[PDB]
RNA sequence: AUCGAAUCGCCACCUACAAGACUGGAGCUUGCUCCCUCGAAGGCGCCAAGUAUAUUCAUGAUCACAAGACA
RNA sequence: UAAGCCCAAUUAGUGAUUGCCCAUUAUUCCUUUGGUAAGGGCGGAAACAAAUGGAGAAAGUGUAGCCCUUCCGAUGUA
RNA sequence: GGCCAGAACCAGCCCUACUGCAUUAUCCUGUCGGGGAUCAAAAUCCGGCGGGCAACGAAGUGCAAGAAUCUUGGGUCUUGG
């Protein structure tokens, strides 16, 4: 395997054309640590710290002819703890 | 009974460019292909086509195998078939199925409230009958109740029970 | 699905030398995936018949012979296929077709499967329309039926693409998995 | 013809006019509809206020790329949109609900014109239930098939 | 299986209510038994909670006789060193069914037995699975479009009872009283499922008419 | 009680059954015609308890794990 | 109703000639290194204190390579 | 701020959309005769003659060079600003 490049599945994309839509849409994977570390407004909104971490990453290209896309994360790859485990697909950026 | 595949059934497309259109066989090729042509669809010229992507119809017009354009439109105009199919729910459900997809944000907006609407005032009507005659868990199990609670709540050191503590609200 | 062969027409000759100063000119008809095939096929059939070889010939037209308009029609095929253990073997088959092209198509299947023939193999001698009257195999004859009616039974209908699901409710159409 | 450097420079998509009513795809209000005022100068994001009244959002600045502009519109030319400027939005700096008078009043002038604009628009009664319905992916749906 | 004391007092403490994950309970009868395993643990690969019932009604291609012969020399594989510790040869449909995943998974690193762990196998449809939702088929696995019909197949069940599964007339017990007490309570709640019909349709006349015009575009009148 | 977490569709209408060589019901002519509920939707849920007379939302300042989740 | 064999296609008698997946290969971009390497610059142009544009510029095989541009090759037991 | 992130624009690449020229004739039509099968026809089929563009997105046939500026496509966390 080449760990750089993830593969995704999204519910009711099932075709190339669907994942076409999601070409350059930003991906988000949900995780928890065991200790509260800094955040995205750590100071202004203090009801974000949490356990709570995310890995944030976009659609590069559609994969196959099933729907399957490929995502690419900011800088460093998805742990493989994350295999099978929920990927969140955003609609931004929007076109339309 | 199913619909037997013969010269002037009427069949509808299942999958490919050319889906949820109806033709009229004209003529058999062999066991897997047919010949289907409507004079009333534009691209529903006379062509090919693969008995694994046909429906047969409840429709079948009078036309001989190889039947000239002309005999086939008289035919059709004659028997009302497509006049008649599209009266039917599922010629009803296909045009619904093209509306929802081309459907903008604000249409499925209207879909959505007329839903709810429907969805509000059936229950509205339920629960008026369901006061008459109980069908639901709630009310049946109301009624299974009330001859014992009536009969237990009617005796006098209930009722005694019964002002001592209301008083106290 | 449309037939994998075209009807392509080879025109050609030995190229005109001293000896032969006005060669004779040649049309070949033959069934070829594309048109380099179909001028294979020409200058071998030149070569095993009239001794002409391609490097002392030229072609003179390898135009594709276009397909009549589409009716449902009864081809009889003249075909021939060489194996080791028997030499080559000739049959005449007929067939149901809407075109020259696909019941040749057809046939190179037919005698794919039913005999294990490949392309290079099979020589196609001659196809043509025959009237109803003229079929002979019962298997082909039985569609000329004034009155022909079948039922579609056991068939696998499968969704749109689109539409297909993994899980589904039982008794149902409503997508649990898609 | 307009150069780049001028603040009329504008590449915005001629799906996000205004007036068009668009779905809030991120931030708090996110899932909400609300109307496109205008476009900010430099080719700035947009201006959007869905009538505070219909679903609480009120005059605030999105990038165009985390809006939906939908196709069904709002006609605005009675809206003024002029008091709508760059410098409304900045903050002084600091060192080391409330809301200030000035945009209170630009609110509630800017709402006012934009809730009678919906009235005379006809649906103008489905159009304002339309403001204050919330957009939400629900299992089973299919956005990326859908037509905005 | 059974929760602990410190469990269930954290629980308490926390307050929560009752949780049940997002189970997939699939009927698998007349279902074949390949195709239905093959699509069954890619899905438990992709994180799914899969429970199956019903496994004594899958098919296999062939006639019974075949297919019996066929788990024969499965059994007669053992180690002849020591039997214990060898393959072990489960004779119940669910564990058969089991068995045909975990062969499809891959069951020798942690996260195949991940995937193997979520999948639940049932013989018939046990009370704790009844009342938990609809069930879903696969229409790919399905035997009816999977089998031409003139082929003779076999029911999973009648092969696994003369190979040594010793539960066929329990399993079939129990499916006979299920599908009674079942088709009892279905023969119940007829009222209330024919009071809620005339209520949608008595509702057409009570909405407002141009949500109705709405509905019948869309084909919902 | 540490404990901050990942999970994001509810139901007391699906949560019963069986068959795809034929399961809405008839006729005789056995593949056509006729009747019907017309044979291609489990119901809800998506922001006024319902399609209307309405009503707090900001400064959480342009994305960031939904800053919240007993529907 | 193969996930078997023979043949034949690429979303299919619709409207034209690239379905998809995997390399230390190909193309291209970045960096290194070595050439049978290919070229430019090297007579300090002029002006300019701090408190508040900068630095360097070696006639050179080989260094922290005088600097810059360009092209090609790069695995390997004895 | 030499940190993180998002959107803009540039230049360069990489992608996809939008298509013209040529060619059909063993072809397209009408009509006459034959032949065919029908309750009777028609059609599949073969000849004679007369017309011709099968032109709907005609053909899945040879070659296509269509400035993504017009008419604001996409990517570049695969480059540098
Ligand atoms: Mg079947
Ligand atoms: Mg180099
Ligand atoms: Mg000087
Ligand atoms: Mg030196
Ligand atoms: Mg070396
Ligand atoms: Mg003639
Ligand atoms: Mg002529
Ligand atoms: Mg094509
Ligand atoms: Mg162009
Ligand atoms: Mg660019
Ligand atoms: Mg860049
Ligand atoms: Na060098
Ligand atoms: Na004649």
């Amino acid at each position: 395997q080449t760990k750089q490049t993830a593969l995704v599945r999204v519910e009711n994309v099932n075709t190339r054309e669907d994942a076409t839509w999601y070409v350059g849409k930003r991906v988000c994977y949900v995780y928890h640590g065991k200790k509260v570390k800094r955040c995205v407004r750590w100071s202004k909104a203090p009801a974000r710290r949490s356990t709570t971490r995310a890995l944030w990453g976009r659609v590069t290209r559609p994969h196959g002819n099933a729907g399957m896309m490929r995502v690419k994360f900011n800088g460093a790859s998805v742990p493989a703890s994350a295999i099978g485990r929920r990927i969140r697909v955003y609609l931004y950026p929007s076109q339309i | 009974k199913s619909h037997y595949i013969c010269a002037g059934r009427l069949v509808r497309i299942l999958r490919g460019p050319r889906q949820d259109r109806v033709g009229v066989i004209v003529d058999i090729v062999d066991a897997n292909r047919v010949l289907v042509e409507n004079p009333e669809d534009a691209k529903m010229w006379r062509h090919v086509q693969n008995l694994k992507n046909v429906e047969p119809l409840k429709y079948c017009v009078s036309v001989s195998r190889n039947c000239s354009a002309k005999a086939l439109k008289d035919a059709l105009a004659s028997s009302k078939a497509l006049e008649k199919y599209a009266k039917t729910r599922t010629a009803a459900r296909v045009e619904a199925k093209k509306a929802c997809a081309v459907s903008t944000d604000f249409e499925r907006y209207q879909l959505r409230v007329a839903r709810r609407s429907r969805a509000h005032w059936a229950r509205k009507v339920f629960d008026e009958k369901d006061a008459k005659t109980p069908v639901s868990w709630h009310k049946v199990a109301l009624k299974k109740m009330l001859k014992k609670a009536a009969k237990m709540d009617s005796t006098e050191g209930a009722k005694r029970r019964m002002q001592k503590a209301i008083a106290a609200r | 699905v449309k037939p994998h062969l075209r009807h392509y027409q080879v025109v050609g000759r030995e190229s005109p030398s001293e000896k032969n100063p006005e060669p004779t000119v040649y049309k070949f008809e033959v069934f070829a995936p594309n048109f380099v095939v179909a001028k294979s096929r020409f200058w071998r059939m030149m070569r095993v018949k009239n001794k002409v070889k391609a490097t002392h010939g030229d072609v003179l037209s390898c135009k594709v012979v276009k397909d009549a308009k589409l009716v449902a029609r009864n081809y009889l095929v003249d075909i021939a296929y060489y194996s080791q253990r028997c030499g080559y073997t000739r049959m005449v088959k007929e067939f149901r077709d809407v075109s020259k092209t696909g019941a040749v198509s057809q046939a190179y299947h037919d005698l794919a499967s039913r005999h294990r023939a490949r392309y290079h193999n099979i020589e196609v001698l001659n196809v043509k329309s025959i009237p109803d009257h003229e079929v002979k195999h019962l298997s082909i004859a039985q569609y000329h039926a004034p009155n022909l009616s079948f039922p579609l039974l056991q068939r696998r209908t499968k969704a749109t693409r689109k539409d297909r699901a993994i899980f589904v409710k039982k008794n149902t159409k409503r997508a649990v998995v898609a | 013809k307009v150069s780049r450097k001028s603040p009329e420079y504008t590449t915005l998509r001629k799906s996000c006019a205004p007036g068009a009513i668009a779905i809030i795809l991120a931030g708090r209000f996110r899932g909400r509809r609300a109307v496109i005022l205008k476009q900010l100068p430099h080719n700035g994001p947009l201006v959007v206020s869905g009538p505070m009244k219909y679903n609480g959002v009120p005059i605030r600045r999105i990038d165009s790329r985390y809006v939906i502009a939908t196709s069904t519109t709002v006609d605005i030319s009675s809206v003024d949109t002029a008091p709508i400027t760059a410098e409304v939005f900045q903050r002084p700096k600091a060192e080391k609900t409330l809301v200030s008078d000035a945009r209170a009043q630009l609110q509630k002038k800017i709402d006012a014109a934009l809730i009678a604009a919906i009235k005379k628009d006809a649906q103008g009664k489905e159009k304002a239930g339309y403001l204050r319905s919330v957009f939400t992916v629900k299992p089973g749906d299919a956005p990326h098939r859908w037509n905005w | 299986a059974f929760p602990s004391r410190k469990d269930a007092f954290r629980a308490q403490r926390k307050g929560a209510k009752k949780h049940r994950p997002e189970i997939i309970v699939i009927d698998l009868k007349d279902h074949v038994l390949g195709r239905a395993a093959a699509v069954v643990a890619k899905q438990l690969l992709l994180g799914k909670k899969i429970t199956v019932v019903r496994c004594e009604q899958l098919n296999i291609a062939g006639t019974e006789i075949r297919n019996k012969i066929k788990y024969l020399q499965y059994l007669r594989k053992r180690k002849l060193t020591n039997p214990t510790k060898g393959p072990f040869h489960h004779r119940a449909p669910s564990d058969v069914f089991v068995r045909t995943v975990r062969s499809m998974l891959p069951r020798y690193t942690k996260r195949g037995m991940k995937a193997l762990n979520s999948l639940v196998a049932y013989e018939g449809i046990p009370p704790n699975v009844v009342r938990t939702g609809g069930r879903v088929v696969i229409p790919r696995a399905q035997r009816h479009v999977c089998y031409r019909s003139e082929r003779p197949y076999t029911v999973l069940g009648n092969m696994c009872k003369h190979v040594g599964w010793k539960y066929s007339d329990v399993v079939a017990n129990l499916e006979k009283a299920r599908v009674e007490k079942a088709s009892r309570h279905h023969e119940k709640q007829a009222k209330l499922r024919d009071a809620w019909k005339s209520a949608r349709k008595e509702a057409l006349a009570k909405m407002p008419k141009h949500n109705v015009e709405v509905l019948k575009k869309f084909g919902y009148a």
